């Protein structure tokens, strides 16, 4: 082998991406929701002022001292 | 004297593995739950007509 | 004159290193939160009361002013 050596050979293929990274956590729960709304004071009056007035009234006869008399 | 060079060395081995890759960002949290629920008109007018069965006697008292 | 030719060259470099790896995806989302609570019924009972108590008083009011013919 009288010769040199050969030249080298080209550089080899570059190295594989790494290994991809994995997926986030899950997030937390969200809050829990607003507390349910209480009914008004109005709407309550407006949905329970007449049977008031009926019990009031039909008692006060039981009792044998009925009222004035109430609204048609 | 010499003589020609070889012929070409082969290539060489491949690189090295590229280091892993982050993490994904962590979700958002989940929304804030339903509402609690509001009185309906028909359970009003229920919870009234207890309370007035339930004070008879201190009706009966401001009757008397 | 000549010799031969020499042997083959050496191999070549190694590969440049790899790149670093993809980015993670982004985690879910989390679950609602849980329900808020219900309305209790106290606000109502304690308007119940409040209007009972009302309606009552007013019973003796109404027959004091009736002997008194100021209504």
């Amino acid at each position: 082998g009288s010769g040199p050596p050969g030249p080298p050979g080209p550089p080899g293929p570059p190295g594989a991406r790494g290994q991809a990274g994995v997926m986030g956590f899950p997030g937390p729960p969200g809050p829990p929701g607003p507390p349910g709304k209480e009914a008004s004071e109005q709407r309550i009056r407006e949905l329970c002022g007449g049977m008031i007035s009926e019990q009031i009234a039909q008692l006060a006869a039981h009792l044998r001292k009925p009222l004035a008399p109430g609204s048609i | 004297g010499s003589g020609p060079p070889g012929p070409p060395g082969p290539p060489g081995p491949p690189g090295a593995r590229g280091q892993a890759g982050v993490m994904g960002f962590p979700g958002p949290p989940g929304p804030p739950g339903p509402p609690g629920r509001a009185p309906t008109d028909q359970h009003i007018k229920q919870v009234c007509m207890r309370v007035i069965q339930e004070h008879f006697a201190e009706m009966a008292a401001s009757l008397k | 004159g000549s010799g031969p030719p020499g042997p083959p060259g050496p191999p070549g470099p190694p590969g440049a290193r790899g790149e670093p790896g993809n980015i993670g995806f982004p985690g879910p989302p989390g679950p609602p939160g849980p329900p808020g609570r219900d309305a209790t019924d106290q606000h109502i009972v304690d308007v119940a009361l409040k209007m009972l108590q009302e309606q009552l008083a007013e019973v003796a009011v109404s027959a004091k002013r009736e002997a008194l013919g100021a209504v």
